């Protein structure tokens, strides 16, 4: 029994429900994706077949007799039952003609059950649009039939051009992120419905993946007597899965740490390349092991999740993939760039959380990170790194390293690679990945950002290219990989960016939002009883599309100067113009409210820079900002900071994204609409109220003069309702009256 | 030991990599630069190295102090014994430095995360933007990253076994600065050898775990002993060969690789002064000795 | 073989050293002054006070005719001639504060200007922070005795710079009535060692 078979099976195996919902008969969905299937002349391998129309207990029950041994639809069920965790084991499968199942239900977000201990319960859902991402939705949604018929009419477009081959998974894997991402993987009431079809299909071709190649390497030809003869409790005790930690250490250092003239051109360049290193390093271990990219959980934040099999020879293809990766790493970025290799022997009980303890599995992966990050490397390595030291003139402008050095230029390789392809990243741009290339990739390759038009000139059967795109259309022909990441580019230069606003400052801005306690929503926040793996993986994509999708999205939408550096997962970066950094600030937080139903918290972190300031000083600057954000506490009495506060250009400046933050932004809102039109020349006591306020512990014989002299001004005006309601809010609001107006100043400076 | 405490009276840069940044704190290889520029100075650089190799001048890095709370920088612990209760996630990550007499209350757990770091306040990093003037071309401008201390708060160095020699070099290190742009107005300080009672007790007591407290790198006899059950962290320590009589041009020395001033080891290791330059006329050292703090868990 | 020179240095027209960028208004200060930045005094860097006296001192021992005394005097680096340093200069803290104090005024004023066009006779009023005249500057200035011999040219070159910073400005707009500047209590103590020619040493700064 070939893998290709299983993987497609698997992964085709809920096709059937979207069928059943949408038009045709009412019969069980099985057999109706089933026959979907058969209507195509290629996936003609009966195999498919099987593990689609074959999937479920009864089934297999009604159909173990002709169906002999190794018929490979039993790796399917034990994956899907894996996949679903404590959902549904043994019942009734969907349109069995004996339940009047709700064929009209929305899949719901994750963030109704996370921290429902201390933010309550809700029941949200996703409407159906037609990317774009779709928020959660107060007004309860129903799927209308036509959106089905919309889906079917465009998987079968898809599929006719699909083939159930190797080099077609990842077109399958694409296809299904596109098409079912909004769609239930159940559709009932009294149970939970938040997880997709496009998770749960992932989900269980991995773990059928993977039990397959734990099956075979250990040479087991007897899957019914293992798994659905019994209830499969030896084989769910014993170990079978590994999880691997790949975990990029340093990336900061590499990127924000240079100081280059252009630098600032760079820093998109050098994330590019970070998340670029860790996909193609996570593919190359994928095809390595014979594995799809169903086994990929989460990739971002240099950080990948895989779903392997404990197998001694995936053991061994591990220990030398390090070996290699290891020594690849240490001949490009000595110490300032390593990514830690580690797997938790995890069984079928651990993801399934029979022993209650799933994040056990997180526990001792985390453990084992933190140990190999510890002792990274042996004494030859070390000895190596010591001896491969030589006494230079030269050094790298930006990198200062004097080793790959470039011969015409003080520039390293990497320095002067992400530089041309800071040059030639653009939009509509996709990225190759050939033995002639531009930035460094490891295992002896290159990679390239050549547009769209050149990439058929390019392969010329060169067996493996690794296409990757930023949009994917006409998945099933022109196989690529799509990889997200922030690509909002307004212009690429950040001077005439700048020198775009007629009134404003001539200051830089930048954001860096990083979500609270998103490691301890993983820890604890998802309750125990709705423990999977589907869940989890559910939430890590919802979390790392809303970061990279939605952002570039909602800069797309309308006309924003703003040149985002990375985005990726739980970290964000911008550049771009003051006022934009300004009033985006407000709504990245509304929309990261909106789609996490306001139960994860952000901290950001703004900065004011010359058009020269060392791009390294910024980025350090704006993270002990950020540093200065999480660590906010209105009292000094609870333990722990509630870390959900925004630093302003200071870090002793830490106001709040709350009440706080609305009573400044309509401070900010009330002084530009009255103070645009003054007499213009008693405007001139601003500046005395802003040095005389800038701190009051000191002398107020001045301040109390002020408000006399403010009493005192009278003429035909406004009256004194605002010039008395600046006294109103110079006594309460101290700090937040200085706040409002040095950014009402900063706004509205003829500069 | 012999806490030198150095207070500085101006701004330091004490630089990692670039000039537009500084670190609070200077490594034990720094000094040692300084201590061996002053011996040079003075006609004895022959007798530190001599005094320095034999073990009779080890000293540890600089380490902050605050109003007499002597600071050390966190020891990379296995942490194996804490997952039952406290935070073993980020909340341990933006701690720096922890006190060195309440270190066995933190291995053994019950010191405040949040409380230490407002507690650890001692001056901020500052930016100095400079320029080159130029008659009729432009001028140059550039800053430099600097740091400034609390009033009553500067940076320790223990020392064992307190050297005349030493006490000669460290008179001559006062009006020479120590960091980076000690001959502009940065570099500057005094001492006092001040010797202790409740830290000496630290260094004599015992246990499995050793703590390193300088900047070292092992010999090549006995590295594999030091990388067994061992939680480091390498640091690259290169940079130019300060010296106007080295090659005669501006030239890099031998970047080294050495285990950081936190790392905990369990097997004992004495680190080597390293030859990093070789093709100039006279040996440019760097000093990988290993000073240790050995704690129980 | 370590030499402390001490001295003060009075303002005497007011004096805007550097630029920190923060915190400005629509009136504000367009240029504020170096500060410490714990305490917030104002304060002369050593690197400017350095800067500007070799800035003499070069212009002066060359007069259009860097030489052997700035480069001994100052340091070199520059492509071969790598000459160290003897001279390491400090910054310069505030002094006068106690005394700053008893007038009840501030360490600085903000002093009001503005440039008129000369086509549509159109004025622009700048603000420029600036450090209060008669405000003290105590310095000091560590000398290696490298050398035992040129000790009497580089002191005699010490005080050269002094007296032309004298009749020169020391930061900002200078030739627009800022930045002037006197020394007194200029003397040199040995701080390590013992230089029995001392005396002469205070004399060329007394002179
Ligand atoms: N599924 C899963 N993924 C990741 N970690 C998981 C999971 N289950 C359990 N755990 C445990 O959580 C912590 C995570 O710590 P860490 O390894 O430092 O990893 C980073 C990052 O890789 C990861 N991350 C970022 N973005 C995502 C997304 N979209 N999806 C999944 N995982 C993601 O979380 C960590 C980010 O660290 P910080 O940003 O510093 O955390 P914080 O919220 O900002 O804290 P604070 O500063 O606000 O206080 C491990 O123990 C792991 O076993
Ligand atoms: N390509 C990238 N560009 C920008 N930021 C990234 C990129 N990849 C990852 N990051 C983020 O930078 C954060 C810090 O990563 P880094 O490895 O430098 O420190 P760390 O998490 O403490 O790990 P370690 O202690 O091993 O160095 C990460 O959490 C990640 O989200
Ligand atoms: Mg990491
Ligand atoms: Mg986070
Ligand atoms: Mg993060």
């Amino acid at each position: 029994m070939d893998k290709i078979n299983l993987v497609c099976g698997s992964l085709l195996a809920d096709i059937g429900k979207i069928i059943y919902r949408g038009t045709s008969e009412r019969a069980k969905h099985s057999k109706l994706g089933g026959d979907f299937i058969k209507s195509f002349e290629q996936f003609r391998n009966t195999e498919l077949t099987d593990c689609i129309r074959y999937h479920h207990a009864q089934e297999i029950t009604s159909v173990k007799s002709n169906k002999e041994k190794n018929s490979l639809f039993y790796i399917t069920y034990i994956a899907d039952n894996i996949s679903s965790g404590m959902d549904r084991r043994k019942d009734l499968e969907e349109g069995a003609e004996g339940f009047n199942w709700d064929k009209k239900v929305a899949l719901g977000s994750v963030f109704n059950v996370l921290n429902e201990k201390e933010k309550g319960r809700q029941n949200y859902s996703y409407p159906f649009v037609a990317e774009p991402l779709n928020f959660p939705t107060a007004t309860q949604n129903q799927y209308t039939t036509s959106y089905y018929d919309g889906l079917i009419t465009d998987m079968k477009t898809i599929l006719q051009r699909l083939k159930p081959d190797k080099e077609h998974i990842n077109s399958l894997l694409q296809m299904m992120e596109s098409l079912w991402s909004y769609v239930p993987s159940s559709t009932d009431k009294n149970q939970l419905v938040d997880i997709s079809l496009y998770d749960h299909s992932r989900t269980t071709a991995a773990i059928a993946s993977a039990i397959y190649d734990y099956f075979q390497a250990e040479n087991i030809t007897d899957y019914q007597k293992e798994l659905f003869d019994y209830n499969a409790t030896e084989f769910y005790d014993k170990n079978a899965f590994l999880m691997m930690n790949f975990d990029m250490s340093g990336v900061q250092n590499f990127i924000y740490n240079i100081s280059g003239s252009k630098a600032l051109k760079s820093l998109r360049a050098r994330s590019f390349y970070l998340d670029m290193l860790l996909e193609y390093i996570s593919d190359n271990l994928l095809e390595k092991l014979e594995l799809s990219r169903a086994n990929i959980l989460y990739v971002g934040g240099g950080h990948a999740y895989l779903l392997l099999a404990n197998t001694n020879k995936t053991k061994a293809i591990l220990s030398d993939f390090e070996h290699d990766l290891k020594t690849w790493f240490l001949d490009k970025f000595k110490i300032d760039l390593y990514v830690a290799m580690a797997y938790t022997e995890v069984s079928a009980n651990d993801l399934m959380n029979h022993n209650g303890h799933y994040r056990d599995i997180y526990r001792r992966l985390s453990q084992k990170t933190s140990a190999k990050k510890a002792n990274r490397y042996t004494a030859e390595e070390i000895l190596n790194l010591n001896h491969q030291g030589t006494e230079n003139a030269r050094e790298c402008r930006e990198c200062k390293r004097s080793d790959l050095l470039i011969e015409e230029d003080d520039i390293c390789e990497i320095c002067d690679s992400l530089q041309k392809v800071s040059r030639d990243l653009t939009r509509e741009n996709i990225f190759v990945i050939a033995n002639e290339g531009v930035l460094d990739m490891p295992f002896g390759k290159k990679m390239s950002a050549l547009s769209y038009s050149q990439a058929d000139k390019l392969k010329k059967s060169n067996a493996e290219v690794q296409i990757y795109a930023k949009n994917i259309s006409e998945i099933g022909q022109n196989l690529m990989t799509r990889i997200d990441m922030g690509d909002y580019t307004y212009r690429s230069d950040f001077h005439e960016m700048l020198e775009e606003v007629e009134v404003g400052i001539n200051r830089l801005g930048v954001l860096r939002a990083d979500v609270d306690n998103l490691g301890q929503a993983f820890i604890n926040g998802i309750p125990d009883d709705y423990l999977s793996i589907s869940r989890t993986a559910t939430f890590s994509r919802a979390m790392s599309r809303f970061f990279k999708n939605y952002l570039n999205q909602l800069l797309a939408e309308k006309s924003y100067k703003i040149n985002v550096i990375y985005a990726g997962g739980d970290d964000l970066f911008m550049i771009g113009a003051w006022q934009d950094i300004l009033d985006f600030s407000i709504v990245l937080k509304q929309k990261f409210a909106d789609f996490t139903q306001n139960k994860l918290s952000i901290s950001a972190g703004i900065g004011m820079f010359r058009e020269k300031y060392p791009v390294a000083r910024m980025a350090s600057l704006t993270g002990d900002l950020e540093d200065a954000a999480k660590d906010y506490k209105p009292d000094e009495r609870a333990v722990q900071a509630t870390k959900n506060a925004v630093t302003l250009f200071d870090a002793t400046n830490v106001f709040s994204w709350d009440t706080l933050e609305n009573d400044i932004f309509v401070k900010l809102d009330a002084i530009t609409k009255n103070f645009e039109k003054l007499d213009e020349t008693g405007k001139a006591f601003i500046y005395r109220l802003i040095d005389l306020l800038r701190g009051v512990n000191e002398n107020q014989q001045i301040n109390i003069a002020r408000l006399a002299y403010t009493l005192s001004r009278m003429e035909e005006k406004i009256g004194k309702t605002f010039a008395q309601e600046l006294y109103n809010w110079a006594n309460a609001d101290r700090k937040t009256l200085i706040m409002a107006l040095e950014i009402y100043i900063l706004k509205t400076r003829e500069r | 030991m012999k806490i030198i405490k150095l207070y500085f009276e101006s701004p330091v840069h004490f630089g990692e990599k670039r000039l537009s940044e500084s670190k609070i704190t200077f490594s034990a290889d720094t000094l040692f630069s300084a201590l061996m520029i002053e011996a040079v100075g003075l006609g004895k650089e022959d007798e530190f190295y001599q005094l320095a190799s034999n073990n009779l001048v080890k000293f540890s890095d600089a380490f902050p102090f605050i109003d007499q709370y002597y600071y050390i920088p966190k020891p990379m612990f296995n942490l194996k014994l804490e997952k039952e209760d406290e935070n073993p996630s980020k909340a341990f990550k933006k701690l720096l430095y922890v006190p060195i007499d309440s270190l066995e209350d933190y291995l053994s757990g019950g010191l405040d995360a949040y409380f230490e770091r407002e507690s650890f306040n001692l001056g901020k990093l500052a930016l100095s933007e400079k320029v080159q003037q130029h008659d009729f071309k432009d001028s140059e401008p550039y800053n430099v990253g600097t740091f400034t201390f609390k009033e009553n708060t500067g940076l320790y160095v223990l020392i064992e076994q307190t050297h005349p020699l030493l006490e000669e070099l460290l008179e001559n290190l006062q009006y020479s600065g120590i960091g980076g742009k000690r001959n502009s107005g940065y570099g500057k300080f005094k001492f006092e050898i001040l010797e202790d009672s409740d830290i000496e007790d630290l260094f004599s007591a015992k246990g499995n775990r050793k703590i390193l407290l300088s900047g070292a790198l092992p010999k090549d006899a006995e590295l594999e002993q030091a990388l067994k059950n061992a939680s480091y962290l390498l640091e690259r320590r290169g940079g130019f060969v300060q010296s106007d009589t080295y090659a005669t041009n501006l030239v890099k020395k031998q970047d080294l690789y050495v285990f950081k001033s936190g790392s905990t080891f369990e097997n004992s290791f004495d680190g080597d002064i390293y030859q990093v330059g070789k093709k100039g006329n006279h040996p440019v050292y760097k000093y990988a000795k290993s000073f240790f703090l050995e704690v129980s868990v | 073989m370590k030499l402390v020179i001490e001295g003060t240095i009075v303002l005497k027209t007011g004096m805007h050293i550097g630029g920190s960028s923060d915190f400005s208004a629509i009136g504000a200060v367009d240029s504020p002054v170096v500060r410490d930045t714990l305490t917030r005094l104002p304060l002369i860097p050593g690197s400017s006070l350095k800067g500007k006296m070799r800035y003499l001192l070069a212009k002066e021992l060359n007069n259009g005719i860097d030489q052997d005394e700035i480069l001994r005097l100052f340091g070199s680096s520059e492509k071969d001639k790598i000459r160290r340093a003897r001279l390491k200069f400090n910054d310069i803290k505030l002094s006068n504060l106690a005394e700053l104090e008893t007038f009840n005024v501030s360490s600085t004023e903000v002093k009001f200007e503005n440039t008129i066009n000369r086509k549509t006779a159109v004025a622009n009023p700048r603000q420029i922070e600036r450090v209060i005249a008669g405000s003290k500057f105590d310095f000091e200035i560590f000398y290696n005795l490298d050398d035992i011999k040129e000790v009497e040219k580089d002191f005699e070159n010490i005080k050269q710079g002094f007296d032309l910073l004298e009749f020169d400005y020391l930061g900002g707009h200078g030739t627009r009535g800022s930045g002037r500047i006197a020394f007194e209590n200029l003397s040199v103590i040995t701080a390590v060692g013992n230089f029995e020619k001392i005396n002469t040493l205070n004399e060329i700064l007394g002179a």
